[PDB]
């Protein structure tokens, strides 16, 4: 009979960070054993190079695919007025020069040498630019604006589109729109204090970073071991011991430098294929549930999915989940069907209630009572066949206006 | 890339600086990817900042309905 | 090519270094080439292992798609191309498959104004499925998408409770149908 709107967040990595590493440099630096040496072991180190440029192209196709799914812009219209749904801590706030949400501004706050750390290609201006646009069709152009041209749906009319396809009569919306809206407000204030509060709900993002840091940091340690040679300086013992007699100590120090980029590569190769698989996972829930309302269900959230809010994230992306959650249940008897003047009779779309000898009808997740009517109703069968019918008469509309 | 030019037509960017272009204001369709929303192309070799197609806001009112 | 590779030794031939070197060197020559062919055999089936990993998984969402955009229509938006999806029509290709995607790409917009609801006789008015729509003085009712105005009648409209708590709601008069159908 009663019904609650709460809000949730999923939080789903996109894109680690980009990682180039150079062989001869890591294996030594500046010294011409290792130029002299290394292609005896035929072109080893370039297979890894080209696979890391494969990671790096791969990371930004993903993280170019998983945002960019519009062929245009959005741009929110500056009167802020929706109908009673206020949107100021998820629309962008132009007070700051970096157009960003507080949302975001505090998911920002609360997350955190031969190698080289390559940029992204897409840096958080033009994500806060992609959600700003994909949260301004969402907002102004309904369900319907990545099937082609940007059309234009006011607020209240697509909420009753989205609970018609969610399964419910549109009627109920307006009944209770400014509840609708201060529950809506409430729990965006509710999901902004557990976001304020909860230090462990980003750990997703910090645990593939601390992965990333504790990756470099442990090669970074072994680089310095000895590999069981006797000196462990890179260039020490060029000096120290007769070019012709460290011949065996280089080549022990550069196939155990080698055997441990190689491993650490499998290791970021296999994880980069991870992160790419989830990235893809996320580029699905976003192209399910915020192009358009989806049917199926514990999908986006938990409960009915309506329609979700993409946000920026440092490497990943968080949502929310707008569901549907009724509550204030009510004991109530029912029957299958309904016998008069000895034909059948059946529910269009609904079911026969009666709290005690009194029969209405009544949609599916809502409680409203409804005049029996032969409108929503058809004649299939007799009365024989079923179980559990009971008898009552059916009010016959157009009967009593059409005798006078 | 990453390395400072200050030690080595010269253009600073964010991933280090580029030598052999010329930056311009204008906006252009990315074809060439660089770094942090820098993106080259040949028509000679300029570089431009990054264009995320046009900007386009649909009008939104109280009571606006599109119909195709 | 990382056969011809003498991998740090004295030569990467295999038959004619056992006769020119002494076999206690022999073996030191030949158990180092064979743990870099090693590697080098473990490096190769990794990337078999990791491709095979990803084809799989690539393959298996294209299953996904061949049992839901071939198979019927699927409802979901955007998975079976761009837009709304209707039917596929699948081709046979080498170590692969190619799609094509029958959409439904409205265009020609025209700007037209709508109610929430329709105050009438002290009830309110509600459609059964289509939406409210009017240019003028004039009011019509139409679907989502190819607008086509129709009389506003009482089979795709109902009523819902009073007019009095819709927010944005008009007058507008309706067509009873069977009304004037009383005297004869
Ligand atoms: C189950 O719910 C139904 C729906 O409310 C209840 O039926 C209602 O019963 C009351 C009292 O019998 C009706 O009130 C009467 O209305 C007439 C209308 O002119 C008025 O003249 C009378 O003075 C009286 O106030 C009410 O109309 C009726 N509602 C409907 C829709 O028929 C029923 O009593 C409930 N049963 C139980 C066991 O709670
Ligand atoms: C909004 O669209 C409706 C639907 O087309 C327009 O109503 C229709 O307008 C036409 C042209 O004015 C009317 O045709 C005229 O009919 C009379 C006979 O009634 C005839 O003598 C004229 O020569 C002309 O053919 C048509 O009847 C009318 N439909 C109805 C149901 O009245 C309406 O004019 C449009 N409003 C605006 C502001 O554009
Ligand atoms: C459904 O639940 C909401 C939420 O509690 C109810 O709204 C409350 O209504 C009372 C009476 O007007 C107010 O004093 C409360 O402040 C409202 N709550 C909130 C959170 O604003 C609503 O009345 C319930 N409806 C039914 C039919 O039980
Ligand atoms: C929408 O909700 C926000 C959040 O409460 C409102 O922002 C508040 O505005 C008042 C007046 O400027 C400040 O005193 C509060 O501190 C703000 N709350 C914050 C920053 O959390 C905003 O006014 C609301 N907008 C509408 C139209 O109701
Ligand atoms: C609904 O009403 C019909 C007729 O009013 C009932 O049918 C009769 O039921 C009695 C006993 O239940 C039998 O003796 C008659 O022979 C039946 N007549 C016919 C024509 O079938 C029916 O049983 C009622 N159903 C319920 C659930 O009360
Ligand atoms: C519906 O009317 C609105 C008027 O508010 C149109 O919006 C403007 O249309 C003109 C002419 O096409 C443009 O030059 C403006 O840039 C538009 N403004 C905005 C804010 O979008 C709108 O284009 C009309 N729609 C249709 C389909 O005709
Ligand atoms: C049509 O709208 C008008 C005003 O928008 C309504 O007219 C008023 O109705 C109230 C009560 O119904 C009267 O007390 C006023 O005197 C009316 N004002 C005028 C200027 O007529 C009218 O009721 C609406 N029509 C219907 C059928 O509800
Ligand atoms: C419905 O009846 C069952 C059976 O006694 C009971 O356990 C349950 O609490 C009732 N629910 C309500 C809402 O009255
Ligand atoms: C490069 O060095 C100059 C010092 O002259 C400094 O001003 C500038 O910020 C440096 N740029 C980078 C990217 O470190
Ligand atoms: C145009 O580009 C130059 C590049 O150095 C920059 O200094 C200048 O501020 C830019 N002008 C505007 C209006 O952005
Ligand atoms: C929508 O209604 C509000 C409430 O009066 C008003 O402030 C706003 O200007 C209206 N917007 C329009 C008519 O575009």
């Amino acid at each position: 009979t009663n019904f609650t709107i709460s809000v949730t967040t999923e939080i789903l990595p996109v894109s680690m960070t980009k990682t180039s590493v150079d062989c001869t440099m890591y294996i030594c630096g500046d010294s011409t054993e290792c130029s002299n040496l290394l292609l005896q072991y035929g072109s080893f180190c370039t297979q890894l190079k080209r696979a890391l440029t494969g990671i790096a192209v791969e990371q930004d196709k993903n993280t170019q695919e998983v945002f960019a799914q519009v062929k245009q812009i959005y741009k929110t219209p500056p009167i802020k007025y929706f109908g009673g749904f206020n949107f100021s801590q998820i629309l962008p706030d132009p007070s700051k020069p970096s157009k960003r949400s507080p949302i975001e501004d505090l998911l920002f706050n609360k997350v955190t040498n031969g190698l080289t750390v390559l940029p992204p290609l897409l840096t958080d201006e033009m994500i806060a630019q992609y959600t700003s646009a994909l949260l301004a069709g969402t907002i102004t152009s309904g369900w319907t604006f990545g099937a082609g041209p940007a059309l234009q749906i006011p607020f209240p009319m697509q909420m009753a589109y989205r609970f018609n396809g969610i399964g419910v009569t549109q009627n109920v919306l307006y009944e209770n729109q400014k509840l609708i809206a201060n529950q809506f407000n409430s729990a965006i204030g509710k999901i902004q204090d557990s976001l304020s509060s909860t230090p462990s709900a980003l750990g997703k993002l910090q645990d593939v970073v601390n992965h990333n840091a504790q990756a470099l940091n442990t090669l970074v340690k072994q680089l310095s071991s000895k590999f069981g040679a006797i000196s462990s300086v890179l260039n020490d013992i060029l000096s120290r011991l007769d070019p012709p007699e460290a011949e065996v100590q280089i080549d022990r120090l550069i196939t155990g430098r080698l055997q441990s980029l190689q491993t650490y590569v499998t290791q970021q190769l296999i994880r980069a294929a991870e992160i790419r698989a989830s990235a893809n996972l996320a580029a699905t829930k976003m192209s399910e549930c915020v192009l358009g309302q989806s049917k199926r269900v514990d999908f986006c959230g938990k409960g009915y999915h309506l329609m979700s809010f993409p946000q920026s994230a440092p490497h990943g992306v968080v949502f929310l989940h707008v569901t549907y959650v009724p509550a204030q249940e009510k004991n109530f008897t029912t029957a299958p069907a309904i016998c008069h003047d000895g034909k059948a009779h059946f529910p269009r779309e609904g079911v026969f209630v009666s709290n005690g000898t009194h029969w209405f009808v009544t949609q599916r997740n809502f409680y409203e009572p409804q005049i029996i009517t032969t409108d929503n109703t058809f004649v299939s069968g007799n009365c024989d066949v079923v179980i559990g019918i009971v008898n009552n008469t059916v009010y016959d509309p157009l009967q009593p206006e059409l005798d006078s | 890339q990453g390395v400072n030019c200050t030690e080595v037509n010269v253009f600073q960017t964010r991933a280090g600086c580029l030598i052999g272009a010329e930056y311009v204001n204008n906006s252009y369709e990315c074809d060439i990817p660089i770094g942090a929303g820098i993106c080259a192309s040949y028509q000679s070799i300029i570089a431009y900042t990054m264009s995320l197609g046009a900007e386009n806001s649909v009008a939104y009112s109280n009571n606006s309905i599109a119909i195709p």
